[PDB]
């Protein structure tokens, strides 16, 4: 029937507000925020070509690091900084194809599809090697916005990433199985996180990058052992908060 | 006739005779709690600033097309000296939390055609993106002055040279303007009414924000339907705005910012 | 336009930088100098209350458009730009079905009772301003004058009085 | 707020209505009208220069009679009456200067003020000698419309004026003050008189002056002694009907 | 005994406190500020050349004007001003003596004690005949901050200051004694006035005489007819506030 | 002792270890009841202006003589960009009534003598008196730079040339000395107090004021007995005060004033 969209809503109607007909709604919930945002996603990827028994050292091989920066949102080395930072934009690994892969990490599932400003959640995060060879790796994660501590070894030939009291682990062995999966909390202190844009500045000078908030991760995750690991993201106790628009997609 | 409204705060009050009602973002209000991330007593309830700010925004033409928009970034858009009490009170205080009622006002005729769309946007990009330069303070939180164009926020804008451009698909600060009737809004539909009333509640990514650093808000106004009216008509169209802070709580009493 | 004097002012399809008229908020302002408000307080010393400003818009009924009255109390002078006058006291009146607007000058006053003429203007005597500006251009179809009247006039409030009768000072009718 | 001034009447408003305001009247009642008028206004001076004891006869000199009509109203000898005549107009007395005085008496006060259109009251009326030499005068009071009785003497050497039962002063001497003070009850065959103008005429063959009632005033003063005397009317119980536009002033 | 002064008041003793002594309180109220300030005392003379059946004419002669503001406070022709305003200080009257008259009108007795900052009362005012001639003579007064209409007379002989609603005062004969009282109500707009100094300017744009507040008095005095007069003060149910210094005194 | 005092207000806190109490001028307080004059609802209540305002008042060196004084005219005083909010508040309103919490603060030694007069005096002349020239706007309401000399306002000060003052005997801001000690005071005695506690109500020739044409309150501070100190000892003693408005209500609200 009749409405003025001018309002700022209209009704939801079914087929029987204008015609001789029925509902016939069925009862779902997998559309339920929490539910579809709690599984496991690629996130991003991880490669070393250190050793275990060493002193963990940033680097980069073909866009790829050896720590990352836990955020759904595209990250990567921006200007030269010491380890991945929040990017405000998306690039191709290659400068020629205008085709992906992009060298920057994130939740593609995530980018394509937040349809909201702010989100809070826990972050199960899964790391899996890429290879059958046997794994002997240490993984060290930081909390958002801690010291990241890319100190020297204080005892030869031991992990430096395991001489901290931060969350670690450690596999290794033919036992293992060349995975490892752990939840940690958000650990911001924001109260919820920026989705996808962040309207502002992150220091008192207003010098840096516009567009990305302050202390907006889960932290960070430090590699060290030889290989290269891909990296997911399940979303624990997903809450969303004001709903936006969805990434444009092109016009079949 | 049940169109006619009026609306006070302090010494103001706005008037309307072709309202659709007051649409309540989140269907939610600031209500003025401090901050529990404060431990100051806030400075609040202050007369004088819970008030209507009235501006002139722009002259609607038949050149805008579908989706070109009119940004206002808050409460930056206030913190001049048209700003009152609350602009001298905001400029004074580290923190402020708010909420916003405001009115968008533009009169044609019934022989004149054409649609705006009013909204408000929380984390809506206010940058300029007629450069490739990086936004600054001074730059990123102005009221537009003139008419934005659509075609190039849609996949977002990067701060990158022209040429790298090319590898650069999308910029976390797009806007797919197809949805933008999902973001708290009301349409002014020049045969229907020549105003929109909408409030939004407080929301951030903390408690109260550092404002000198973020604009969380942004009062948009784009066309849906351009501008149509036959010779003879009246040819000036312009689309104005009445802005008030709801109940604005401060905190972190300091000398002014300049 | 040739300062003659009429019941009105004119707006049209513009917004001036600039009030379409300027009331200074005195008892003895010229331009309220024939009103039945003026004629009873000339006979009287102090005046305390509300003022109602009523405007009554003449254009077609196809006409529209958005005017901000605003009331601007003194000690910093008179408001040069919308950006000042709508910082003081200020009601936006939109035209449509009703074609009148009843605009109230609060009384704002450091004493309890203000003069009603003076020899010289003192902060007993004079009030401030009413300054109405168009908000949004008046706009209507092909077919309509572009000049639309609206009718000015003025009135103590619901809380208005008077005291102290006087004579006023004498003059040769013409 | 909004209203519709073409009903006839509007709302009379407050700050409250529009605005964060509180109402701020006080008590106040010198705007009766009843208050307001109760107090003494110059309305009329009159001369004479024949002496007590002689025949009453009617005489100006540069515009000042010895008898008075008793209105607030214009008065004057008109198209040389007998007696002062309710006048429609006011004039100069000078005929070059274009500047008062006037050669009408009214009560400047009253004329310049009066939005009614109808009035009834009581007449307070005031008389006093211009200059301080002891006064020795007798005055006549004729109630409205009544003869005038311009008669001689009866007896020798007698004021003529007080030769009559009508209501008559008489002072003189030393240990009097020079000036005379009554106060007259409303006499008009008139229930209300007008106060500026009557739309018709006095007289069934439409003859009169039109714009004058007929007998539109609280009687006449005729006075016989040597000096000039001014005269203030004070209206007593005063009650006013029908609002009506002030007289109207230049534009400053 | 001992105290402290810096505390910022001490105790009021009597002889007991120190000594074998007994207090001698007796009753005693003639101190109340109300008792003290009701009676009249001179503060003001003015003098008139002009008949009373003529139009009133603001002059000075020899330092009187035939007009007085009314207020306790020095008040004289300031910077060629059409009628009397408030002054800021004394003159004598005198260029070359140095010793009183002063051209300035006050009440001594006010100015040389006032050790208030602010006061609030009635006035009961007086006026007289400084000879023995009889007097003849006409007073208008006119509230604080009224219109002074020194308008042209709008009938002929008869005295301008009594074409008015405002009140005045008509005294004349043989019977009479020369002078004139009468007592008024406090008519500014001010809720009390200052009684020695007004730190400020009286309009918006400050260009006022700092030191004047606007519309401190209680109107003014507007005289016609023969004769110099003097003016006398009386404060009824007189109240004062904040305490302050009295004039200094050269020391003996 | 008991002579320790701290008094807070807002985020702002004095405190004083050689107190002799607080003096309530006229025994009364400002509660911050609106003017009854004023239809439009006053703006109160404003914690960002309910606070101390500290500011340097002068040196004291032993030249000064008894009655030698500083004035500071109220709100004048911090009606400038040092006032904070109070100030930015107080600009944009036409009215505004308040009272004064004070304390004037100054240290010397058990070795050094002399003493202060500290008071608050309603309509106390604070024009300038170095000049025969009128007093304006921008020269009427000026805290004092230099020691004002007592000689000159025993009998007023007439704004006329000096050969004209010969036949002017007495101006109406004469300030007669010695006996200021009638006005709400406190003294400050090198040899027992370092501050001063002062507070008076509100007192005016009307409801409420318009503050830009009237500085009703004057802070004094005056010489009682002279400095004195032996070689050897701290030649630098030094006047300071913390003002702070009691309860300010504003009304009028209106753009600000330059």
């Amino acid at each position: 029937g009749v409405d003025n969209a001018e309002k700022g809503k209209v009704s939801d109607d079914n087929a029987s507000t204008d015609f001789v007909a029925e509902p016939v709604k069925l009862p779902e919930n997998q559309t339920r925020v929490s539910f579809f945002y709690d599984r496991s996603t690629l996130s991003s990827v991880l490669q070393s070509t250190s050793d275990v028994s060493s002193k963990f050292t940033p680097s980069t091989a073909k866009n790829l690091q050896n720590s990352i920066l836990l955020t759904p949102l595209p990250s990567d080395i921006v200007n030269n900084s010491v380890l991945p930072e929040q990017e405000r934009w998306i690039s191709f690994a290659s400068p020629t194809t205008q085709k992906p892969p992009y060298k920057t990490k994130q939740d593609w599932n995530f980018i394509m599809f937040s349809p909201f400003t702010y989100y809070k959640c826990d972050l199960e995060v899964t790391l899996s090697k890429n290879d059958r060879e046997t794994i002997s790796s240490v993984v060290r994660y930081v909390p958002c916005g801690a010291p990241s501590d890319l100190s020297d070894q204080t005892m030869p030939q031991t992990p430096s990433l395991a001489d901290t009291r931060d969350p670690h682990m450690w596999v290794v062995g033919q036992g293992t199985t060349n995975q490892i999966s752990f939840v940690i909390p958000y650990t911001s202190p924001l109260s919820v996180l920026p989705s996808v844009w962040f309207n502002g500045f992150s220091n008192f000078d207003n010098s840096s990058r516009f567009g990305v908030a302050p202390n907006a991760d889960f932290g960070r995750l430090l590699l060290q052992g030889q290989g290269t690991f891909s990296v997911h993201y399940r979303y624990k106790k997903m809450r969303v908060f004001c709903p936006r628009p969805t990434v444009f997609i092109p016009w079949p | 006739s049940d169109r006619v409204s009026s609306d006070t705060a302090g010494n103001t009050a706005t008037n309307t005779q072709s309202t659709v009602g007051r649409l309540f973002g989140f269907g939610q209000r600031h209500k003025g709690k401090h901050p529990a991330s404060c431990a100051d007593t806030a400075t609040d309830k202050v007369l004088a600033a819970e008030r209507y700010y009235t501006i002139k925004l722009a002259s609607w033409t038949k050149t805008q097309e579908s989706f070109d928009h009119i940004r206002v970034p808050l409460p930056h858009a206030l913190a001049g000296e048209n700003g009152g009490v609350f602009s001298s009170t905001l400029r004074r205080h580290y923190l402020c939390k708010c909420g916003w009622r405001i009115q968008v006002q533009c009169n044609a005729s019934q022989f004149h055609a054409g649609s705006l769309l009013v909204f408000m946007a929380p984390e809506f990009d206010t940058s300029n993106h007629s450069t490739e330069v990086e936004p600054r303070a001074d730059t990123a939180f102005k009221v537009d002055a003139n008419w934005q164009k659509h075609a190039q926020i849609l996949t977002g804008h990067a701060y990158v040279n022209t040429t790298t451009k090319v590898n650069v698909p999308l910029a976390l600060n797009h806007q797919n303007f197809w949805q933008w009737t999902t973001y708290p809004h009301q349409i002014l539909n020049l045969r229907t009414n020549t105003t929109c009333d909408l409030e939004v509640p407080y929301v951030n990514v903390c408690p109260t924000s550092s404002w000198t650093q973020h604009a969380n808000w942004t009062l948009v106004i784009a066309v849906l339907t351009p501008l149509q009216y036959s010779q003879g008509s009246a040819t000036t169209i312009e689309i104005t705005a009445s802005i008030q802070p709801v109940k604005p709580v401060f905190n972190g009493l300091r000398h002014t910012v300049v | 336009s040739n300062k003659k004097r009429i019941p009105y002012f004119s707006a049209t399809n513009s917004t001036p930088a600039t009030p379409l008229v300027t009331y200074q908020v005195t008892l003895s302002c010229s331009c309220m100098a024939n009103s039945m408000l003026a004629a009873v307080a000339r006979n009287f010393n102090q005046y305390r209350g509300s003022l109602n400003y009523l405007f009554v818009f003449t254009g077609s009924a196809m006409t529209k458009g958005k005017f901000l009255i605003s009331y601007t109390p003194p000690g910093a002078g008179e408001p040069k730009t919308l950006d000042q006058a709508m910082q003081a006291t200020y009601a936006i009146w939109d035209l449509g079905l009703n074609s009148s607007y009843n605009f109230t000058v609060p009384f704002i006053s450091p004493t309890h009772y203000r003069q009603t003429s003076y020899n010289t203007p003192t902060i007993t005597s004079v009030d401030g301003w009413l300054t109405v500006w168009q908000l949004t251009p008046l706009t209507y179809p092909l077919g309509v004058p572009n000049d639309s009247h609206i009718l000015t006039l003025v009135s103590g409030g619901d809380d208005f009085t008077l005291r102290m009768p006087v004579t006023f000072t004498k003059y040769v009718p013409q």
